[PDB]
């Protein structure tokens, strides 16, 4: 039942410094757990970045420890990665991880001789760059017929030129989620984002039932709510 | 620290074997993670057999000293991902390591054509000066398409920015296409149209300004 949540800025400026934080639900941080930052850099394989046990030590990878810092705020059942000057090869997405105690002695339950990762964080997107954060523009995908099954009709939003990665698109706030194709985003030659995120409904539904496409981009601050309306 | 066979590839429906090394593998055994792109990585085996609920029982592995093996029986479209081997080392600071990676083949997937949708911009957006087609592809497979966009019947050189496949959740793939015009482009020509072409099969969707 413990889950985990990434949060913290997802730009960072070369030379500074990465701070992300995890939160622990569905159970308490004061255990004999590790918990563990990973990241995985685009197009590269896992990488381990650190532990640390409440009330124990930490624990780095050598080729990361002059740079990384890891925290616990047992009040907030927290606990915190710092990453100092940073480059272009600490962009990843970074996930924060479980571990299970281990033992290194003898007569430990027999469990304690494993080691795994047993329930990870969603992830959360970095980029290190001096590139400026740009909020999207939402703008509407208009209802059509022409490429779904019959009696059903495509409506969507094209959320354009954001940055950095990540947006994310519900519908209805959350109660419209079958039919709901959201695509990757395109990357332009302006450096900006855009993607699209399109729902398949009933077509006798559309001149009664509203469709808003809620658009969250997290490293802008920025939240649309667009109304999507059949054409006139 | 850690060596694992970086490519492997299996048939559908047959048996796969993925195997790790390392010293570090006597001291708390393998465990491996399925990675898939943009999603976290999912735990399917540690220890003497351990399976996490969630996992079908297609997926089983042990370690043996300082080797580890996955298999994957009877192996499905879903399965095709990239599997990473883990452990702790037993000396110094106990540093966890991970493995290169392998990233698993599953051959003889069945093809599918594409469905193909196309936006016109939005009126909200002319009046902001820019205009965006939007042209997106699902359901098809393999992986392999090309995009091509009209301007009537003549073809565009500029403005057109295509992704990459990426995979459905039915196993599918999917990909869009966005051609960048002014309005002044887009209500100059009688129509413009997405092109995609598919196992030598091409679907063409044309939309008008009005």
């Amino acid at each position: 039942q413990v889950q985990l949540q990434e949060s913290g800025p997802g730009l960072v400026k070369p030379s500074g410094t990465l701070s992300l934080t995890c939160a622990i639900s569905g159970g308490s941080i004061s255990s004999s757990n590790w918990w563990t930052w990973v990241r995985q850099p685009p197009g590269k394989g896992l990488q381990w970045i650190g532990e640390i046990q409440h009330g124990g030590g930490t624990n780095y990878n050598p080729s990361l420890k002059s740079r990384a810092t890891i925290f616990v705020d047992v009040s907030k059942n927290h606990f915190s990665l710092r990453l100092s000057s940073v480059t272009a090869a600490d962009t990843a997405v970074y996930y924060c991880a479980k571990v299970p105690p281990y033992c290194t002695s003898a007569s430990c339950p027999d469990d304690y001789y494993y080691h795994y990762m047993d329930v990870w964080g969603k992830g959360t997107t970095v980029t290190v760059s001096g590139a400026s954060t740009k909020g999207p523009s939402v703008f509407p995908l208009a209802p059509s017929s022409k490429s779904t099954s019959g009696g059903t009709a495509a409506l969507g939003c094209l959320v354009k030129d954001y940055f950095p990665e990540p947006v994310t698109v519900s519908w209805n706030s959350g109660a419209l989620t079958s039919g709901v194709h959201t695509f990757p985003a395109v990357l332009q030659s302006s450096g900006l984002y855009s993607l699209s995120s399109v729902v398949t409904v009933p077509s006798s539904s559309l001149g009664t039932q509203t469709y808003i496409c809620n658009v969250n981009h997290k490293p802008s601050n920025t939240k649309v709510d667009k109304r999507v309306e059949p054409k006139s | 620290e850690l060596t694992q066979d970086p490519a492997v590839s299996v048939a559908l429906g047959q048996t796969v074997r993925i195997t790790c090394q390392g010293d570090s593998l006597r001291g708390y055994s393998a465990s491996w993670y399925q990675l898939k792109p943009g999603q976290a990585p999912v735990l399917v085996i540690y220890g003497k057999n351990n399976r996490p609920s969630g996992i079908p029982d297609r997926f089983s592995g042990s370690t043996s000293g300082n080797r580890a093996s996955l298999i994957i029986t009877g192996t499905q479209a879903e399965d095709e991902a990239d599997y990473y081997c883990n452990s702790r080392d037993t000396n110094g600071y106990r540093p966890v390591l991970f493995g290169g990676g392998t990233k698993l083949t599953v051959l003889g997937q069945p093809k599918g054509a594409p469905s193909v949708t196309l936006f016109p911009p939005s009126s909200e957006e002319l009046q902001a000066n820019k205009a965006t087609l939007v042209c997106l592809i699902s359901d098809f497979y393999p992986g392999a398409v090309t995009v091509a966009w009209k301007a009537d019947s003549s073809p565009v050189k500029a403005g057109v920015e295509t992704t990459t496949p990426s995979k459905q959740s039915n196993n599918k793939y999917a990909a869009s296409s966005y051609l960048s015009l002014t309005p002044e482009q887009w209500k100059s020509h009688r129509s413009y149209s997405c092109q995609v072409t598919h196992e030598g099969s091409t679907v063409e969707k044309t939309v008008a300004p009005t």
